[PDB]
């Protein structure tokens, strides 16, 4: 599989450092982890 | 709130199959880099671990610590369960131990301080055990430890939800890790299982010249047959050796 520029080599590395120094609000970006609904999943 | 596979971009696979179906991804809207792990319901149904997972997710749900790999959220389709997880840029510890062969005092002591705080945190949040085998340990950007943990009528719920490990099992595993980091192999390794078991139960611990006195003391205090005699977490992070050699970095967490 060809590997996107962003995911390879250097541009990955920069994306990581920025992200490391800019910890965003995780409640916003992802939300509230809901209880796993075992039945509405395996049936 | 809601999520689908359609709002991530895959970068590359990570496991090489070793850790299942795991992928470097970023969320399309934010360009935030996560690690995405795909779980097949057929593999779960099979092994009958649906209640572990349910419960595991509830555990991770409220586990915010810079030395615990973070679960951001999850989602599912007709056949798969996807976990949106924190991406640890330096990957697996056990590979970095190979590149290194062994770890110096500072690296190893730092890792003992990070473990001790991660696990103490966990107790304070009613999570009494976590799996620490070197397979489960990842490295942050600045080298920081990241513990990554997934895997009849008379059975109580704790057995069904997988939550059966004792608090003092980890203290032992801490000893084993410390030794393996400094020596480059575990303390009771052998040609055979029979021999290894005999060595483990007899705690036949032998320190080579490459283990500094201070480590011998810590390790000897953790690796005790009797679990009540094992050195508490609070005393592991307060150990003189650990405290003198630990140069621990923290992220803006
Ligand atoms: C889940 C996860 C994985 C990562 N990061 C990485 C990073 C990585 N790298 C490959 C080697 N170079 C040096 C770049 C870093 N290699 C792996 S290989 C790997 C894959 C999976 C796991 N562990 C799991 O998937 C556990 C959570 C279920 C450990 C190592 N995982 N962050 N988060």
């Amino acid at each position: 599989k060809p590997i996107p520029t962003w995911a390879r080599g250097t541009p990955l590395s920069q994306a990581i450092i920025h992200q490391y120094y800019h910890p965003p609000n995780l409640l916003e970006l992802f939300g509230t982890i809901l209880p796993l609904d075992l039945e509405d999943i395996f049936k | 709130r809601h999520f689908t596979i359609d709002d991530f971009e895959i970068g590359r696979p990570l496991g090489k199959g070793k850790f299942g179906n795991v992928y470097l991804a970023r969320e399309k809207k934010s360009h935030f880099i996560v690690a995405l792990k795909v779980l097949f319901k057929s593999q779960i149904e099979k092994e009958g671990v649906e209640h572990q997972l349910r419960r595991e997710i509830e555990i991770q749900a409220h586990l915010h610590h810079p030395n615990i790999l973070r679960l951001y959220n999850y989602f599912y389709d007709r056949r798969r369960i996807y976990l949106i997880l924190e991406y640890a840029p330096r990957g697996e510890l056990y590979k970095e131990l190979q590149k290194s062969c062994t770890f110096d005092e500072q690296r190893t002591a730092t890792i003992m301080e990070e473990l001790a705080d991660a696990l103490m945190y966990c107790h304070g949040k009613k999570v009494i055990h976590r799996d620490i085998k070197p397979e489960n340990l990842l490295l942050g950007l600045k080298g920081e430890l990241k513990i990554a943990d997934f895997g009849l009528d008379y059975l109580p719920p704790e057995m069904i939800e997988g939550r059966m490990h004792n608090e003092k099992v980890d203290l032992w595993c801490i000893g084993v890790l410390c030794y393996e980091l400094l020596v480059g192999n575990p303390p009771f390794e052998s040609a055979s299982h029979n021999e290894t078991y005999r060595r483990i139960v007899k705690v036949d611990l032998k320190f080579p010249a490459s283990v500094p006195t201070g480590a011998q003391d810590l390790i000897s205090k953790l690796l005790r047959h009797n679990p009540s005699e094992r050195l508490p977490l609070a005393q592991v992070s307060a150990h003189p050796w650990v405290r003198a050699n630990s140069r621990r970095v923290l992220p803006p967490s």
